[PDB]
C-alpha cells in the first residue's frame, strides 16, 4: 500500500543547537517520496531501522515487541502504561505465547484528531525514543507539513533489533543510510529538509548546501556502471596439493640444512589449515591469514626447519640474531606467512646451529660447512656447529618448530590456486572478473594481439594489466573498464521551476525523452534543432535553456549573424552616439589574515610545541610567507590608491558644467562616501586574525574621495604634476580630441551630452542597485577567502586519519607514547592543510596582484590620465574613468564613446581636381550620391573639401580608385571673390 | 600559448578509485581531495574563461562576400577554405604540422570547428571594416583606405602608399607565400605551443606513473 | 598561461581589434595590423610591420 | 628575555635591527584558573542499599543486581570506619573515582 511522504521521518541527529545555519549529516533516515506500509500484528523486519507513524483514536495500541527473535529467547522490549504508571524495559519477563498483560531484568525503568509519530531505535546500547503529537483534520493519508521527532529520553538497554510487531491503522517505513541536509531556523528548530538521494535537483541542492540553488551546471557525483555479474577465471589445475606432506609431515630437517621444495601444479586449500588450532602463531605479512583461500600464486617455495623458542621473533623480515646472522636469514621485504606450532609436544641431540662465520648470508641462501672455525685445521679451531639442548626428558627452553610459506608473487604461468570455481565467460559486460587473482571491472573482448608463447599478460603505461591470457582456453582478451564520469545536473533555477535535466559526460545512451550528443547522453532535455544564445554551457556547443514551459537543448548561437556589406566603394559613418559606461569591477586586495602554528594547530599545548620544534623552520617560514602576503596586500593598496601625494578637495560650488556628480561626489552625512559608494557598501556584504588594513574603511574612503575629486576637478594635470584646474567643458573637449573628434561638435552637443551623462549615471544607479552581478568578482573573492578560512577551520574538526580531532580529548585519553604518534599524524595532516591553504593564498595573492597591477595601470593611465588603448578602459573609444571605493576592490566608471546612428555613403580612396591627387589631413572622403564631402572618422561632420583639410600631391594616373572632384581652398575665394 | 587541455581529474578516481574502503579512509582526511577537485574544476572553468576572453570578444559572426576584392591582397591562405572544416590553408597546415584512469579530458566549450568560426568572424570583420567592427558598428572601408590610415598612424603619408600600391600588394602576397613556405618547412615556429602541450602531457604521464610508484 | 593569455587578449583587442602604437608590442618595427589564425589550444599572429 | 629591543634582536638573528615593525611572539592572556561543570548529583544510585546496606545474603545465594544510572561515591568507603578493612586489588584505591 504505497503513500506520499513529503518530509515525514526526520529526527534530530544530536543535541547541538544551531541558529540560521544549514547542516548536512548522514544517518538512517526515511527517504523522501518513499511509499511506506499502510495497515488497518505482523512481524516486520528492522533491517536498518523503521520509521513509525501511528494514528491512535482510542489508545488501542499499548506497546511493541522489539528484537531479533522476539519469542522470549533473548531480551525483548516491552512498554506498557496501565493508565497510572508506565512500565518500560527490555526485561526478560515471563511472556505468554503471544506476549500481553492481563486487562535477567536489565533495565529498571518501572515507573483523526492527533497524529502520533514514533521512531524506536537503539544505537551503541542507548535506546533513542523519538515522538511527536500534533493535531490534524484529515483521514486520507499523511498531511502536508514538516515535523522533527525529538528524542525525549535516552535508555541504556543494548539489544539487537531486526523484527518487531504492533500490540493493539498505522504506518511503518524503513530507514536507510542516506545523506540528508537539515535547515535550522533562528529559534533553533528544523523547518525543512532535502534528501539528496531522491532526484538530481535534490542532489544539486545537497552539493550546493542551499535550499535555493542558482541556475547553472554543477557536478554532483560520478556515474559508474555497476557489475551485473561475477566472472571467475582460473586454470584447470584441479590437482590437489600435498600440503599434508609439510604439515602432517613426520620428518623435518634442521635449520643448518633447511630443505626447500618448489610447489607447482597444485590446489592451495588453506581452509582447514587456517581453521586448525595447530598453529600457535600465524603471522602473515605479505598476505592475510583469512584471505588465503582466494589468492592464487604462480610459483611458491616451502621451507622446513627447526628453531628455538626465544628466536620466534627472528623469523621475520628485517630481523637479526644467531640464526638470522650466520645460519639462515629472511628477506627484508619477504612476502608470505610464518607458521610456528606449539611443538613442545611434537618436537634428541640432533638439531644444529652455527656459531661463527664470515658475515651474513643472503636471504634463502643455503650454506653448508662443517669446519674452518673463526679463530679457535685440527687446532683449537674445530667443528663450528653445536647441537640444541633438547631431550625427550626435557616453556621458553622447549622446542618450537617453524614452517615458512615463502609466497613468490612473481609474474608467471599460474600453478597453485585456491579452491575456487570457474564461471562462464561473458563479453561486453562490466562484471567483477577474477583472472588468476587479478580483479576489477571491465569488458572482456576478443583481442587481436599476438602474444608470444612465453609472454603471459600485457600492460599499459599505467602499469595496469591491459590484456590477460585466459588460462583455461588460450586466448587473449583486452581489459577495458566501461563508461564512467562525473554527473552534471542542469537546473534552470528553483526560483522559476523544479524540472531539471541530466548530462552524462562522454557516455553513449546505450549504457544508461533521451538525446545523445557529442558530450555524451543527455537525459531530461528535449533536443531542439533551433539555435539560441545560451546561458548554461553543456559541452561542444550544446546548451540548455528554459523556454515555453520546458527545458530546451540546442546548439549555441555563435552570435547575432550579421553579414557585413563589405565592398569596394561603400562605407558607413556614425551620425549619433551614446555615452554608455560599464561598471568594471576588479578586486585589488584580500583580507589580511595571519595564522600562528600553535594557535591554529593545537593552541596552548606544550607537547605540541615540543613535537613541532623538531619540524625545523616550517613555522617561521609559514609566518614569514603570511606576513609577506599581508604586506603585499598593503603594498597593492598603496600602489592602487596612494598614487597622488596631495589630498585635493572640491570647491564649495558644484557647477560641474551641468554634469550631476552628486551620485559620485562624497557625502559627509555618515564615511565621506558617494551615493554609489554607499550603495556598494550596502550591496556588498582560532589563531586567525583579520589584521586591519593600513588604510581602514574611513581612510580608504577619504583617499578614494580625494582621487575622484582631484580627477573630476583637474582632469589629468593633478597626476601629471601640480594640479592645474581646468573647466570640465574643456576637459571633455580634450578627451574628445584624444579619440579623433573635434571640440566644435561637443560645444554644439553640450547640453544633450550633459543630459545623456546624467541619464547614464541614473541608469548605472538603477543597475548597481538592482542587479548585483557587476560586483560578482568581488563577491567571488570574498566567498573564496571565507571558504578557505572555513575549510582551514573545519580541518581542525577533521581527524586526518587520527583517532579524533579534539587534541584536548586526545591528550587526556591517550598515554604519552601513542599520543606522540597520534599528535604526529595530527601535525602532518594539519600542516599539510595549512600548507595547501598558504600555497593557495600565495596563488590568489599572485592573481590578485596581477589584477591589482592591471587596475593600478588602468587607473594611473585612465583616471590620472586618459587611456588610448582599444578596449582597455571599456568597449569603444575611451574618454575618462571615475573610481569608486569598494570593499577589497575598486569600481570604475568607464566613460566611452559608442556610435549609434549610421548612413550609407559613397566613398573613394582619393580625389583628383586638376591632375593632382588630394588627401585629407584627418578625416574620410565620402559622398551622399550627388555632392562630395569630407568628415571625421568617428563622427559624421560633413564639410566642404578645403585645402585647410586636404592638400595637392602627385598625379592621378597611378593611383587606383581615385575619382574626379572639385576642391575648395579657403584662400581661393579670398583671392578671386 | 592560449589554452590548456582541460584535464579534469576526480580525486578518488585518481588516487584509489573504485574502492569503498579506501574512499572511506580518504574521507577521514577532511576535504583535501574535495577542495582539490573544486580547485581543479576551477582551473578547468578558468581555462574556458580564458578561451572566451581570448576568442569570443565579439558578439557577431561576420562573413566576407563571394568576391575576394581586397585590393589585390590574396587572403585565401588566411581566409577559411569552405571546400573542406571551415579552416584556412595556413590554419589547416598548423593543424597538420602539429598533431582512461579517472583523468578525463573534458571537451572544450569551444570545439575546433567553433574556434575556426570565431577566428573566421574576427579576421573577416578585421579585413572588411578596419577597427570599426571592434569600436562600434561594423563600418566597411576600402582596404586601400585602411592601409592609408595605418600608414598615417605611424607617421608616413599615404601618397607613397598610393604611388607604390602595386609593389606593396606584391610584397604582401610574396610575404604570405614566404610564410606558407616557413610554416610548412620549419615547424619550429610552433615550438612554444609544442613545449606547452608536451609539459602538459609530461605532467599527465608523471601523474599516471605515480600510480606505478610504490 | 593566464598571464600570457591576458597578454594575448590585450594584444588581440589592441592589434587585431585595433592598432597598437607601442613599439615592439606587435612585433619588431612600426605596427600596422595583425591577423589571427586558429591553433590547437593556441593562436598565431601575422604582424604586418 | 630582557627587553622588547632584545626580543627583536633575538628573533631576527642579528645584533643590528633596522627600522620597521616585527612580530616576535604571541601575547596570550593565560587562563587564571579552571572551572568544571557537570550535571547535578541527582539520579544518584541506590548505593546506600549496597554501601550503607543493612542486610546481605549467603555465599551460595550470591545474586547479581544490575543497577543503572549510578553515581559512585567512593570517598565514604575509602574513609569508612565502620568497615575495618579496605584491601583493594584491581586498581589504586585513591583513584577509584
Ligand atoms: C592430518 O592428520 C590427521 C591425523 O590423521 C588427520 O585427522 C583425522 O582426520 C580425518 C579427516 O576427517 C578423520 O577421518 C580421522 O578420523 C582423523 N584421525 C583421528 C585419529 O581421529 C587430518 O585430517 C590430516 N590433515 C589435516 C589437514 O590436518
Ligand atoms: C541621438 O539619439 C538620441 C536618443 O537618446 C536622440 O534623443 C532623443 O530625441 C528625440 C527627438 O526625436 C526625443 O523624442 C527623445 O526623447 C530623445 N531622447 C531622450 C532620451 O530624451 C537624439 O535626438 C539623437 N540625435 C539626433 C541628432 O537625432
Ligand atoms: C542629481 O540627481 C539627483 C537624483 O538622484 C537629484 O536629486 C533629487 O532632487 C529632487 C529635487 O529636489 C528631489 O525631488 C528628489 O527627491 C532628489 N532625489 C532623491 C533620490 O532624493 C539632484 O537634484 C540632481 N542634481 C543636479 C545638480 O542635477
Ligand atoms: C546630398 O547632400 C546635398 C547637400 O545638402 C543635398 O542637397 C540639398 O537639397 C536641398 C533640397 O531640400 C536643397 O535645398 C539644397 O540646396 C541642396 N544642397 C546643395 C548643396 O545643393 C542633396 O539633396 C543630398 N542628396 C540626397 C539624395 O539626399
Ligand atoms: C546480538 O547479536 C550478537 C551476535 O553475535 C549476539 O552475540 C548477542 O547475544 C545478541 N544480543 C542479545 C541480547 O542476545
Ligand atoms: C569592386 O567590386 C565591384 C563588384 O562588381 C566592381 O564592380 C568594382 O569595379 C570594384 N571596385 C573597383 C575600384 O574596381
Ligand atoms: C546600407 O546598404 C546595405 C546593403 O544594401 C543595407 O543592408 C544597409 O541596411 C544599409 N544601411 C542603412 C542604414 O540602411
Ligand atoms: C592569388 O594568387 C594566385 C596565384 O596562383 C592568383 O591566381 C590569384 O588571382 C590571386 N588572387 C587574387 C584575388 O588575385
Ligand atoms: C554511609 O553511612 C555513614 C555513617 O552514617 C555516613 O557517614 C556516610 O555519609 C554514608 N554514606 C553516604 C554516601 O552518605
Amino acid at each position: 500500500a504505497y503513500t506520499n511522504s513529503f518530509t515525514r521521518g526526520v529526527y534530530y541527529p544530536d543535541k547541538v543547537f544551531r541558529s540560521s545555519v544549514l547542516h548536512s549529516t548522514q544517518d538512517l533516515f526515511l527517504p523522501f517520496f518513499s511509499n511506506v506500509t499502510w495497515f488497518h500484528n505482523p512481524v516486520l523486519p528492522f533491517n536498518d531501522g523503521v520509521y513509525f507513524a501511528s494514528t491512535e483514536k482510542s489508545n488501542i495500541i499499548r506497546g511493541w515487541i522489539f528484537g531479533t527473535t522476539l519469542d522470549s529467547k533473548t531480551q525483548s522490549l516491552l512498554i506498557v502504561n496501565n493508565a497510572t504508571n508506565v512500565v518500560i524495559k527490555v526485561c526478560e519477563f515471563q511472556f505468554c505465547n503471544d506476549p500481553f498483560l492481563g486487562v535477567n531484568c536489565t533495565f529498571e525503568y518501572v515507573s483523526f484528531k492527533n497524529l502520533r509519530e514514533f521512531v524506536f531505535k537503539n544505537i551503541d546500547g542507548y535506546f533513542k525514543i523519538y515522538s511527536k503529537h500534533t493535531p490534524i483534520n484529515l483521514v486520507r493519508d499523511l498531511p502536508q507539513g514538516f515535523s522533527a521527532l525529538e528524542p525525549l529520553v535516552d535508555l541504556p538497554i543494548g539489544i539487537n533489533i531486526t523484527r518487531f510487531q504492533t500490540l493493539l491503522a498505522y504506518y511503518v517505513g524503513y530507514l536507510q543510510p542516506r545523506t540528508f541536509l537539515l535547515k535550522y531556523n533562528e529559534n533553533g528548530t528544523i523547518t525543512d529538509a532535502v534528501d539528496c538521494a531522491l532526484d538530481p535537483l535534490s542532489e544539486t541542492k545537497c552539493t550546493l548546501k542551499s535550499f535555493t540553488v542558482e541556475k547553472g551546471i554543477y557536478q554532483t557525483s560520478n556515474f559508474r556502471v555497476q557489475p551485473t555479474e561475477s566472472i571467475v577465471r582460473f586454470p584447470n589445475i584441479t590437482n590437489l596439493c600435498p600440503f599434508g606432506e609439510v604439515f602432517n609431515a613426520t620428518r623435518f630437517a634442521s635449520v643448518y640444512a633447511w630443505n626447500r621444495k618448489r610447489i607447482s601444479n597444485c590446489v592451495a586449500d588453506y581452509s582447514v589449515l587456517y581453521n586448525s588450532a595447530s598453529f600457535s602463531t600465524f603471522k602473515c605479512y605479505g598476505v592475510s591469514p583469512t584471505k588465503l583461500n582466494d589468492l592464487c600464486f604462480t610459483n611458491v617455495y616451502a621451507d622446513s626447519f627447526v628453531i628455538r623458542g626465544d628466536e620466534v621473533r627472528q623469523i621475520a623480515p628485517g630481523q637479526t640474531g644467531k640464526i638470522a646472522d650466520y645460519n639462515y636469514k629472511l628477506p627484508d621485504d619477504f612476502t608470505g606467512c610464518v607458521i610456528a606450532w606449539n611443538s613442545n609436544n611434537l618436537d634428541n641431540y640432533n638439531y644444529l646451529y652455527r656459531l661463527f662465520r664470515k658475515s651474513n648470508l643472503k636471504p634463502f641462501e643455503r650454506d653448508i660447512s662443517t669446519e674452518i672455525y673463526q679463530a679457535g685445521e685440527g687446532f683449537n679451531c674445530y667443528f663450528p656447529l653445536q647441537s640444541y639442548g633438547f631431550q625427550p626428558t626435557n616453556v621458553g627452553y622447549q622446542p618450537y618448530r617453524v614452517v615458512v610459506l615463502s609466497f613468490e608473487l612473481l609474474h608467471a604461468p599460474a600453478t597453485v590456486c585456491g579452491p575456487k570455481k570457474s564461471t562462464n565467460l561473458v563479453k561486453n559486460k562490466c562484471v567483477n572478473f577474477n583472472f588468476n587473482g587479478l580483479t576489477g571491472t571491465g569488458v572482456l573482448t576478443e583481442s587481436n594481439k599476438k602474444f608470444l608463447p612465453f609472454q603471459q599478460f600485457g600492460r599499459d603505461i599505467a602499469d595496469t594489466t591491459d590484456a590477460v591470457r585466459d588460462p583455461q582456453t588460450l586466448e587473449i582478451l583486452d581489459i577495458t573498464p566501461c563508461s564512467f564520469g562525473g554527473v552534471s545536473v542542469i537546473t534552470p533555477g528553483t526560483n522559476t521551476s523544479n524540472e531539471v535535466a541530466v548530462l552524462y559526460q562522454d557516455v553513449n545512451c546505450t549504457e544508461v525523452n533521451v538525446f545523445q550528443t557529442r558530450a555524451g547522453c543527455l537525459i531530461g532535455a528535449e533536443h531542439v534543432n533551433n539555435s539560441y544564445e545560451c546561458d548554461i554551457p553543456i559541452g561542444a556547443g550544446i546548451c540548455a535553456s528554459y523556454q515555453t514551459q520546458s527545458i530546451i537543448a540546442y546548439t549555441m548561437s555563435l552570435g547575432a549573424e550579421n553579414s557585413v556589406a563589405y565592398s569596394n566603394n561603400s562605407i558607413a559613418i556614425p551620425t549619433n552616439f551614446t555615452i554608455s559606461v560599464t561598471t568594471e569591477i576588479l578586486p585589488v586586495s584580500m583580507t589580511k589574515t595571519s595564522v600562528d602554528c600553535t594557535m591554529y594547530i593545537c593552541g596552548d599545548s606544550t607537547e605540541c610545541s615540543n613535537l613541532l620544534l623538531q619540524y625545523g623552520s616550517f613555522c617561521t617560514q609559514l609566518n614569514r610567507a603570511l606576513t609577506g602576503i599581508a604586506v603585499e596586500q598593503d603594498k597593492n593598496t598603496q600602489e592602487v590608491f596612494a598614487q597622488v601625494k596631495q589630498i585635493y578637495k572640491t570647491p564649495p560650488i558644484k557647477d560641474f558644467g551641468g554634469f550631476n556628480f552628486s551620485q559620485i561626489l562624497p557625502d559627509p552625512s555618515k564615511s565621506k562616501r558617494s551615493f554609489i559608494e554607499d550603495l556598494l557598501f550596502n550591496k556588498v556584504t582560532n589563531g586567525l586574525t583579520v589584521l586591519p588594513p593600513l588604510l581602514t574603511d574611513e581612510m580608504i574612503a577619504q583617499y578614494t574621495s580625494a582621487l575622484l575629486a582631484g580627477t573630476i576637478t583637474s582632469g589629468w594635470t593633478f597626476g601629471a604634476g601640480a594640479a592645474l584646474q581646468i573647466p570640465f567643458a574643456m576637459q571633455m573637449a580634450y578627451r574628445f580630441n584624444g579619440i579623433g573628434v573635434t571640440q566644435n561638435v561637443l560645444y554644439e552637443n553640450q547640453k544633450l551630452i550633459a543630459n545623456q551623462f546624467n541619464s547614464a549615471i541614473g541608469k548605472i544607479q538603477d543597475s548597481l542597485s538592482s542587479t548585483a552581478s557587476a560586483l560578482g568578482k568581488l563577491q567571488d573573492v570574498v566567498n573564496q577567502n571565507a571558504q578557505a578560512l572555513n575549510t582551514l577551520v573545519k580541518q581542525l574538526s577533521s581527524n586526518f586519519g587520527a583517532i579524533s580531532s579534539v587534541l584536548n580529548d586526545i591528550l587526556s585519553r591517550l598515554d604519552p607514547p601513542e599520543a606522540e604518534v597520534q599528535i604526529d599524524r595530527l601535525i602532518t595532516g594539519r600542516l599539510q592543510s595549512l600548507q595547501t591553504y598558504v600555497t593557495q593564498q600565495l596563488i590568489r595573492a599572485a592573481e590578485i596582484r596581477a589584477s591589482a597591477n592591471l587596475a593600478a595601470t588602468k587607473m594611473s593611465e585612465c583616471v590620472l590620465g586618459q587611456s588610448k588603448r582599444v578596449d582597455f578602459c571599456g568597449k569603444g573609444y575611451h574618454l575618462m574613468s571615475f573610481p569608486q571605493s569598494a570593499p577589497h576592490g575598486v569600481v570604475f566608471l568607464h566613460v566611452t564613446y559608442v556610435p549609434a546612428q549610421e548612413k550609407n555613403f559613397t566613398t573613394a580612396p582619393a580625389i583628383c581636381h586638376d591632375g593632382k591627387a588630394h588627401f585629407p589631413r584627418e578625416g574620410v572622403f565620402v559622398s551622399n550620391g550627388t555632392h562630395w564631402f569630407v568628415t571625421q572618422r568617428n563622427f559624421y561632420e560633413p564639410q566642404i573639401i578645403t585645402t585647410d583639410n586636404t592638400f595637392v600631391s602627385g598625379n592621378c594616373d597611378v593611383v587606383i580608385g581615385i575619382v574626379n572632384n572639385t576642391v575648395y581652398d579657403p584662400l581661393q575665394p579670398e583671392l578671386d571673390s | 600559448p592560449v589554452s590548456m587541455t582541460k584535464t579534469s581529474v576526480d580525486c578518488t578516481m585518481y588516487i584509489c578509485g573504485d574502492s569503498t574502503e579506501c574512499s572511506n579512509l580518504l574521507l577521514q582526511y577532511g576535504s583535501f581531495c574535495t577542495q582539490l577537485n573544486r580547485a581543479l574544476t576551477g582551473i578547468a572553468v578558468e581555462q574556458d574563461k580564458n578561451t572566451q576572453e581570448v576568442f569570443a570578444q565579439v558578439k557577431q559572426i561576420y562573413k566576407t562576400p563571394p568576391i575576394k576584392d581586397f585590393g589585390g591582397f590574396n587572403f585565401s591562405q588566411i581566409l577559411p577554405d569552405p571546400s573542406k572544416s571551415k579552416r584556412s590553408f595556413i590554419e589547416d597546415l598548423l593543424f597538420n604540422k602539429v598533431t582512461f584512469n579517472g583523468l578525463t579530458v573534458l571537451p572544450p566549450l569551444l570545439t575546433d570547428e567553433m574556434i575556426a568560426q570565431y577566428t573566421s568572424a574576427l579576421l573577416a570583420g578585421t579585413i572588411t571594416s578596419g577597427w570599426t567592427f571592434g569600436a562600434g558598428a561594423a563600418l566597411q572601408i576600402p582596404f586601400a583606405m585602411q592601409m592609408a590610415y595605418r600608414f598615417n598612424g605611424i607617421g608616413v603619408t599615404q601618397n607613397v602608399l598610393y604611388e607604390n600600391q602595386k609593389l606593396i600588394a606584391n610584397q604582401f602576397n610574396s610575404a604570405i607565400g614566404k610564410i606558407q613556405d616557413s610554416l610548412s618547412s620549419t615547424a619550429s615556429a610552433l615550438g612554444k605551443l609544442q613545449d606547452v602541450v608536451n609539459q602538459n602531457a609530461q605532467a599527465l604521464n608523471t601523474l599516471v606513473k605515480q600510480l606505478s610508484s610504490n
